[PDB]
RNA sequence: CUCGAUGUCGGCUCGUCGCAUCCUGGGGCUGGAGCAGGUCCCAAGGGUUGGGCUGUUCGCCCAUUAAAGCGGCACGCGAGCUGGGUUUAGAACGUCGUGAGACAGUUCGGUCUCUAUCCGCCGCGCGCGUCAGAAACUUGAGGAAACCUGUCCCUAGUACGAGAGGACCGGGACGGACGAACCUCUGGUGCACCAGUUGUCCCGCCAGGGGCACCGCUGGAUAGCCACGUUCGGUCAGGAUAACCGCUGAAAGCAUCUAAGCGGGAAACCUUCUCCAAGAUCAGGUUUCUCACCCACUUGGUGGGAUAAGGCCCCCCGCAGAACACGGGUUCAAUAGGUCAGACCUGGAAGCUCAGUAAUGGGUGUAGGGAACUGGUGCUAACCGGCCGAAAACUU
RNA sequence: AAAUUCCUUGUCGGGUAAGUUCCGACCUGCACGAAUGGCGUAACGACUUCUCAACUGUCUCAACCAUAGACUCGGCGAAA
RNA sequence: CAGGUGGUCAGGUAGAGCAUACCAAGGCGUACGAGAUAACUAUGGUUAAGGAACUCGGCAAAAUGCCCCCGUAACUUCGGG
């Protein structure tokens, strides 16, 4: 995931499809995988909704299309790329999670998250 | 068998594959031949391998044979004579001998022979 | 044979059960969830066997929540407490990468 | 790009002096008792007879 | 306190550890050394020692090398090489016909691995020195693996020494800092190093305890 | 200066230097309580983002960052690239002119040549020298490369502060960017691998196959090469210092960092880590081997010839490679090929048989085919050989 | 505010995370205007211009393969 | 000399076809070669994740593509689209 990178929203904020703005987590950083922040904008909404099309958000990634390894050897790959709009303090602002979620959200301190996923992978 | 490093022979690898079939339905019909010595080097594994083949010699090795020769004759001799002839020898069927290059191009030339 | 089979010979695994890409397999992972070691479950079908004694790999693919989910996992690794093999299934080819674009009821696999 | 100027005498002939070519190292052999003298890497085909010595 | 030993780099694997944790280790194989020489302050200006490593056939060595190995009174091995000490030679610890073997080192230390990368041949500066080269469409005339300028003007009317070009790249002796020793295996007497060791397959590898640890 | 031609903006690519310092480093003063600042001094080691609009430079803005520095080098860089603007010929609008036409007004369109001689630079060899001829291991005069930084936690809600707020200094963990090596893993590629399949032609026909159609297309894919992958790094410690802070202390009975002297003091400088290196002509050191002849002559530190140690060519090869060089091997040989056996890739061969009207399916059978990796095997080629290659003295 | 507007990226609105371009108006037309036609107009355009879907090595950011050269050997053999 | 040159004949299989692929009859291999995994250039091919972020500008490439059956908007000069 990079910027211009579009991505599906899990939650029920009402957003339906963001676009990365920028990857944070340093200077010209490339890349964002499971567990990192997002800046967005939304591309797409319910009408009507609580978000609006156009709003500048603040997202996790939650799915990623490229296989990431773990410490132990094993890797994880899902069919689609996924992010959570979250509040300032990692807290969703929707209520609930959409679809399973990746294992790094525990290292990356999203326990909000994690909890209210159907399923941890 | 390994395959070429560096560009085929003849072209294309299409080609060189041609090269190879006919320099082999040669080399089983007369015994002996004189060519380019890069083509000699390239055809020794390649024909040790089908007289491998007639050494075994059932109906799926010459169907395997039948494969890349086109000349039936030749196959009933290699499978008639020439697996045969070498059923004792473990490998080694043929030999390289280097020769004057050629005028034209001083291509450095060789003869490939059947060892008996 | 190879020249460092000497060096991966204690580390090779036994108990595992002989599958083949398109069974359906359960796999018990260990998982950290704090200083606990419970015990989780991926149910789902063989894809891929990507050979090599110590270093073979295999990956699992299931479908979640409307979400396809693909796990590659190291056999022999101590990770894997065991594995159960569901069913046996019928397959023409060894990658099966072609149910990555399959969903619901095409994307079923023989049960022989 | 063309020459500037023509090249000395002397800096043709120090270019011009290292196009030479490589004299092959010949080793002895007799075939029917007249006896030649072959190239090393012909010596094989000198016994058995392929070579046309003229 | 410099320890070293020669060896043969036999490839890499992978392994797992106590924390089930994969670890991507390379083998090498710290063969049997012998020393065959003591370079002394009084004698040569420095302290070091030589290390004799691997076996060959006595008739492939010619009378000079087989007089000096005759001189230390060891066999002829294929490989000679000088572990450079540090000033305080103490003229001790090494006695000529000495053999050094893996357990030199230990289970959780680091050591440093020297070797030569390698070769790759000519190389361009796009593989040589990542240059970005120009761009493949947007009208670029043949320019694509090209460096593009490489000076300014008549100011300066030359190129600066130095200047990063296309040339022959890799067979450089390279050395890689704190690799840790994951298990030493005396049986075989080999060294399962975690990480890269530079060369190819069979090359011959120098490891030594690591400066900075 | 250039008119018998010095290519003009912006961009790309590659840089290099200065410091008038944007961040990181060190300080003085403060209208400096703390956090944060302001101003001034020292400091150039490294770093200094991605987009929207415009031909743009510039500028505005979006989202970040520790930071989004300012300049010189023909406003660096077109025999390195582009050609959006400007600056030909076409056409049109406005305006000016009776007109031909004109406009630092606008608009749409509009050929970018060259095989590198010399210097320079990046790589690689040949010769000679280094006072006999060789081989192995080396010292380092002197250079090169590198130098970045964030967040969180403990101290500690401590110092400070009415509160709000909130430390210095030390001690840990995890990151971003960059660089090197490597291929165990992931992922890419794969033109003598395996399988499916379309059209057509051929192998007498069936069956089984083959040629061509981008490798015909499609699904995979070991080796090798690689990054999107793995591992490691930029540290620590000394020395001399910048600003600055001092001790002792007169000239000048006091005072004074200074004139005698002695300290502290930074990513700057020198050692320390990595790499190159004796063509370092002051051509080094430690070692080991041969250590030997014959002919001619104007007897010469003279011409030749034959050798030793050793080397080269030829030969079989390489993950070494443009040629060259380098590395390995040459029968006392596992070097390449073949061959046998493994590993791995593909995925269940042909023939026969059973079932089905048939398309097809089951069995024989983890089958058959097969390259690079590993081991055995003396079957093929590494041969029945050529060319180089060792010393006047003398002084203490 | 135009193929016409210098000031100029005029002001307001839309579109975009961000719009000197684009679309709709305003009228302060430097310098629009009725056959050197004015204002519209379905269909048409290798015309100019703006946006969207899909797609992709254009790009992040490059990597690998084959062929023709480049490179080596033999023959011939120029040019500015 | 990779340019130009009017007319006639013009088979099979697949195909709407004088397109296109492979063949017949009939022709040809066309006039420097032999090698070799350098960079680099050209002509082709493939590419993880992203998908115009490139750039003056989606330039180039990629994508769509056939037959049969449904269904088809604003506007319109009633023909179209
Ligand atoms: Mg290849
Ligand atoms: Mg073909
Ligand atoms: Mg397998
Ligand atoms: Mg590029
Ligand atoms: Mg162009
Ligand atoms: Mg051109
Ligand atoms: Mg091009
Ligand atoms: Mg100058
Ligand atoms: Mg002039
Ligand atoms: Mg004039
Ligand atoms: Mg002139
Ligand atoms: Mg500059
Ligand atoms: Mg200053
Ligand atoms: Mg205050
Ligand atoms: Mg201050
Ligand atoms: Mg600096
Ligand atoms: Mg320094
Ligand atoms: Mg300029
Ligand atoms: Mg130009
Ligand atoms: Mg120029
Ligand atoms: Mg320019
Ligand atoms: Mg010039
Ligand atoms: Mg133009
Ligand atoms: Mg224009
Ligand atoms: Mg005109
Ligand atoms: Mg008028
Ligand atoms: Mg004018
Ligand atoms: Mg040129
Ligand atoms: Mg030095
Ligand atoms: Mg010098
Ligand atoms: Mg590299
Ligand atoms: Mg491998
Ligand atoms: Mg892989
Ligand atoms: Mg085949
Ligand atoms: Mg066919
Ligand atoms: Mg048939
Ligand atoms: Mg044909
Ligand atoms: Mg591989
Ligand atoms: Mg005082
Ligand atoms: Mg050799
Ligand atoms: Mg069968
Ligand atoms: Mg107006
Ligand atoms: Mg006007
Ligand atoms: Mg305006
Ligand atoms: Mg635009
Ligand atoms: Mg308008
Ligand atoms: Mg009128
Ligand atoms: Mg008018
Ligand atoms: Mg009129
Ligand atoms: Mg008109
Ligand atoms: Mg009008
Ligand atoms: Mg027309
Ligand atoms: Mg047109
Ligand atoms: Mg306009
Ligand atoms: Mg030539
Ligand atoms: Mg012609
Ligand atoms: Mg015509
Ligand atoms: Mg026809
Ligand atoms: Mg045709
Ligand atoms: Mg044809
Ligand atoms: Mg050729
Ligand atoms: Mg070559
Ligand atoms: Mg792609
Ligand atoms: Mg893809
Ligand atoms: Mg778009
Ligand atoms: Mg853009
Ligand atoms: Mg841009
Ligand atoms: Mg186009
Ligand atoms: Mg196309």
């Amino acid at each position: 995931i990079q910027q211009e990178s579009r991505l599906k929203v899990a939650d029920n904020t009402g957003a339906k499809e963001i676009l990365c703005i920028r990857v944070l987590g340093g200077s010209s950083r490339r890349y964002a995988g499971i567990g990192d922040v997002i800046v967005a904008t939304v591309k797409d909404a319910i009408p009507g909704g609580n978000v609006k099309r156009g709003d500048v958000v603040k997202a996790v990634v939650v799915r990623t299309v490229k296989e990431r390894r773990r410490p132990d050897g094993s890797y994880i790959k899902f069919d689609e790329n996924a992010a959570v709009i979250i509040k300032p303090d990692n807290d969703p602002r929707g209520t609930r999670i959409f679809g399973p979620v990746g294992r790094e959200l525990r290292e990356k301190r999203f326990m909000k998250i994690i909890s209210l996923a159907p399923e941890v992978l | 068998p390994k395959p070429t490093k560096g560009p085929r022979l003849g072209g294309s690898s299409s080609h060189q594959k041609a090269i190879l079939a006919n320099l082999a339905t040669s080399l089983f019909e007369h015994g002996r031949i004189t060519t380019t010595e890069p083509k000699a080097r390239a055809l020794r594994p390649y024909a040790e391998k089908l007289i491998t083949h007639a050494k075994k010699g059932a109906l799926h090795n010459r169907r395997e044979v039948l494969k890349k020769l086109r000349d039936k004759d030749v196959v009933h001799t290699l499978f008639a004579e020439i697996g045969p002839f070498f059923a004792d020898r473990d490998g080694g069927y043929t030999r390289i001998i280097k020769i004057e290059a050629r005028k034209g191009d001083n291509a450095p030339m060789a003869v490939i022979e059947l060892v008996r | 044979m190879n020249r460092l089979d000497f060096v991966d010979k204690p580390s090779l695994r036994d108990d595992i059960p002989a599958f083949n890409p398109g069974d359906t397999i359960n796999v018990h992972v260990k998982v950290i969830e704090g200083a606990k070691e419970r015990l989780q479950v991926f149910k789902g079908v063989v894809i891929r066997r990507q050979g090599g004694g110590i270093r073979e790999t295999f990956t699992v693919r299931k479908e979640s929540y409307g979400v396809g989910v693909e796990r590659t996992f190291p056999v022999h690794s101590p990770n894997i407490d065991h594995i159960e093999v569901v069913t046996r299934g019928d397959v023409r080819r060894a990658k099966l990468y072609y149910l990555r674009e399959l969903r619901g009821k095409k994307a079923k696999i023989k049960e022989k | 790009a063309v020459p500037k100027r023509r090249k000395s005498r002397s800096n043709t002939r120090s270019r011009r002096s290292q196009w030479k070519a490589a004299k092959t190292e010949l080793v002895g052999v007799t075939v029917a008792g007249h006896a030649h003298k072959v190239p090393r890497r012909l010596l094989k085909a000198a016994r058995l007879g392929l070579i046309d010595f003229d | 306190a410099r320890k070293g030993i020669l060896g043969t780099k036999l490839g890499m694997t992978q392994v797992f550890d106590e924390s089930n944790r994969v670890v991507p280790v390379t083998v090498v194989k710290a063969g049997p050394n012998v020393v065959t020489r003591i370079r002394t302050p009084e004698r040569d200006g420095y302290s070091a020692v030589q290390l004799a490593y691997g076996e060959i056939s006595p008739r492939k060595v010619n009378k000079p090398l087989t007089g000096q190995y005759t001189a230390a009174g060891v066999n002829p091995r294929r490989y000679l090489a000088e572990l450079r000490l540090d000033d305080s030679d103490a003229a001790t610890e090494y006695q000529v016909g000495q053999e050094l073997t893996a357990e030199i080192f230990a289970d959780g230390s680091y050591v440093d691995v020297t070797g030569t990368s390698k070769g790759k041949g000519f190389a361009g500066t796009m593989k040589r020195h990542g240059f970005r080269g120009q761009g493949a469409s947007h009208g670029a005339q043949a320019v694509h693996r090209r460096p593009g300028s490489i000076g300014g003007c008549a100011t300066p009317a030359r190129v600066f020494k130095g200047t990063r070009m296309a040339g022959r790249m890799g067979n450089d002796r390279v050395t890689v800092l704190n690799l840790l020793v994951h298990k030493v295996d005396a049986e075989n007497g080999v060294l399962l190093i975690k990480g890269a060791v530079p060369g190819r397959t069979g090359g011959l590898v120098m490891v030594r305890s690591a400066i900075k640890r």
